């Protein structure tokens, strides 16, 4: 009972306290009862006799630990517990719960958060450490995290929680952990200005049947475009929920006219009478896409007479020419060509675009370096729907939120991304450790990758 | 002041080269030869050859129908 007379409180140094480790003994690697010596912030086997926290104690002399499972402190070498408010910081550290009020005023937050080594940062754009060589991850992620409904969605544990999962479902760690990883990056009391997602990274190596490793460096496309149906097929109960959390933040509803296209080289009366045949007849099918694929147009592959070496740009109105019916899009396929016309149904609260790049050519693949040219204030999407969806829609207008961009060859690359912060207006540049505030002026100045614009 | 002029080159172009020149009568008092040279600024070479410099360049040399050839 000598509990709040620890005399102990002052070995303990925040500095060398990092909990983005996974909570395995340091000797035994057993994950039952972690305990963190916060002298040194290895993790041992449990508070008990003869156990790997008391021989630490008993040889290093650290005094203070902290179980990780309970959050609470103790004392080994004498046994007993500590009841602190000094104490409650590590615990927001390790457990950051967030409240109703607070995750709300994350959309109005606009100071300037201070880490334990003064490096004052924001709350959301935290600098994502990369371990192998995968910053294609963390940069979808970091665009991942600033949505504000999945923010509000995930950052709160019971709101993803109490449903029915499968048995022998692994999903849903991957889905536990990326909150558990969200609530790291919003939370602004952290001890060191960075985040490590390598937990998060291990779990998606672990989900994912050994794609998208630490190792390669995968498309950016890809992987969110797995994530985004991994968590919704993981949320909801043993059958899956119509409108899950991600089906109402990103997925839209879209039409496509499907026309068959005859031989083109076949006579003409013949062509036209398969086209009467009712077969290369357009067809109309609805779908739902988690995100809008844009097809950048064909390189010049020519210098230019005047200007010698000029880079491509195009206006993103002519990349949004897609999605109507007044443009087709003849695909090539190998066995025949299809003439595909879409036309956009129901817009989704938040948009993503995906610029398509690294397409494999005949005999290798090669990276599209042009530049596409947008209103980063705002973009009217009221012209690119049909008249029968123009009366239930009244909110057309995005801005842009998140911008991700490749930088180099498709064989080596870097994925930085420029992120908006709601309470300043002001975009910020993340790529690794690397932090620092970009002007709006020249984001369009980069190979945008994948946007995420807010319908307001 | 200089209808055909105006129409032979862009209207800033004729602007400058007559300010350059001191006036509409002084500028046709100059030879050809020298009114491409009006507004040539001895530009530095910062280690880079001459060329790159592009010298005996002018206001004419920068307007809107000469930078629209080729280099050569």
């Amino acid at each position: 009972r000598r509990s709040r007379h620890c005399p102990y409180l002052d070995t303990i140094n925040r500095s060398v306290l990092d909990f983005d480790f996974e909570k395995l003994c340091s000797i035994s690697l057993s994950h039952i009862n972690a305990y963190a010596c916060l002298v040194c912030g290895k993790y041992f086997q449990g508070r008990g006799l003869k156990s790997h926290a008391y021989i630490h104690s008993v040889q290093f002399s650290h005094h203070v630990f902290l179980n990780l499972h309970t959050l609470k402190f103790y004392c080994l070498p004498d046994n007993y517990e500590i009841i602190d408010s000094s104490l409650e910081d590590i615990t927001y550290v390790l457990k950051p719960t967030f409240t109703k009020q607070q995750i709300a005023n994350l959309d109005k937050q606009a100071k300037l958060s201070r880490a334990y080594d003064g490096t004052t940062y924001l709350p959301g754009i935290v600098g994502l450490n990369n371990i192998k060589a995968n910053d294609y991850a963390n940069a979808v992620l970091q665009a991942l995290s600033n949505v504000p409904p999945l923010r509000n969605y995930f950052l709160e544990e019971d709101n993803y929680k109490n449903i029915k999962r499968p048995p022998g479902d692994i999903m849903f760690l991957l889905v536990q952990r990326f909150g558990e990883l969200m609530r790291k990056l919003w939370n602004p009391r952290n001890f060191k200005a960075h985040v490590s997602p390598h937990e998060m990274l291990q779990a998606v190596v672990l989900c994912s049947k050994k794609t998208f490793q630490i190792t390669k460096q995968g498309d950016g496309v890809d992987f969110l475009s797995w994530f985004l149906n991994a968590l919704h097929s993981a949320l909801g109960g043993t059958k899956k929920k119509k409108k899950t959390i991600v089906t109402d933040v990103f997925q839209g509803s879209m039409r496509i006219f499907t026309k068959k296209l005859p031989h083109p080289d076949l006579p003409a009366e013949e062509k036209e009478q398969l086209l009467h045949n009712d077969e290369y007849q357009e067809t109309m099918v609805e779908s739902t896409f988690m995100y809008l694929t844009l097809d950048l147009p064909t390189a010049p592959l020519y210098k230019d007479e005047k200007e010698q070496l000029i880079i491509p740009q195009v206006p993103l109105f002519n990349i949004l020419a897609k999605f109507n019916g007044i443009t087709e899009k003849e695909y090539k396929t190998y066995k025949e060509n299809f003439l595909k016309r879409f036309q956009l149904t129901k817009l989704p609260p938040y948009l993503i675009f995906c610029i398509k790049r690294f397409t494999k050519n005949n005999f290798f693949v090669e990276k599209n370096p042009t530049i596409v040219n947008f209103p980063i204030t705002n973009v009217d999407l009221r012209e690119y729907l049909s008249e029968e969806v123009q009366a239930v829609h009244k909110n057309t207008t995005y801005d842009l939120i998140a911008n991700i961009v490749h930088d180099g060859k498709p064989s080596e690359g870097s994925y930085r991304i420029h992120v908006l912060h709601h309470g300043t207006g002001k975009w910020y540049e993340l790529q690794d450790l690397q932090v620092t505030d970009i002007l709006p002026q020249m984001i369009t100045l980069s190979e945008a990758y994948i946007q995420i614009w807010k319908r307001r | 002041i200089a209808p055909n002029l105006s129409i032979i080159i862009g209207a800033s172009t004729a602007a400058k080269i007559m300010g350059v020149a001191g006036g509409l009568t002084n500028l046709s008092k100059m030879p050809a030869c020298n009114i491409m040279l009006l507004g040539a600024q001895r530009k530095t070479l910062s280690g880079f050859s001459s060329t790159s410099v592009l010298p005996h360049t002018g206001y004419i040399y920068h307007s809107d129908i000469v930078q629209s050839l080729p280099p050569d």
